[PDB]
């Protein structure tokens, strides 16, 4: 979460974050990608019956 | 929400992840600094 983690849970500092545009948007999508994959490979190892 | 959040007005069946959650911390709490000892002003003040 770019939230918290960047900010300490401030007004001002999420404010100024704003600015930054989608640095966040391509991050939260790569790690969810990774998710799915690594979801992904278990079922495809295993399941085969 | 999750239109909100995915620029878009359709949503296709799924899962997806909206914003964050938290708790509002409610009251607030002050100390002052750890100094008791009076400044003697009765003696200036009031003087014979």
């Amino acid at each position: 979460d770019c939230t918290m983690y960047i900010c300490g849970d401030s007004t001002e500092c999420s404010n100024l974050l704003l600015q930054y545009g989608s640095f966040c948007t391509q991050l939260k999508r790569a790690l969810t990608g990774i998710a799915v994959e690594q979801d992904k490979n278990t079922q495809e190892v295993f399941a085969q019956v | 929400e999750t239109k909100c959040t995915l620029k878009s007005f359709t949503v296709e069946k799924g899962i997806y992840q909206t914003s964050n959650f938290r708790v509002q911390p409610t009251e607030s709490i002050v100390r002052f600094p750890n100094i008791t000892n009076l400044c003697p002003f009765d003696e200036v003040f009031n003087a014979t």
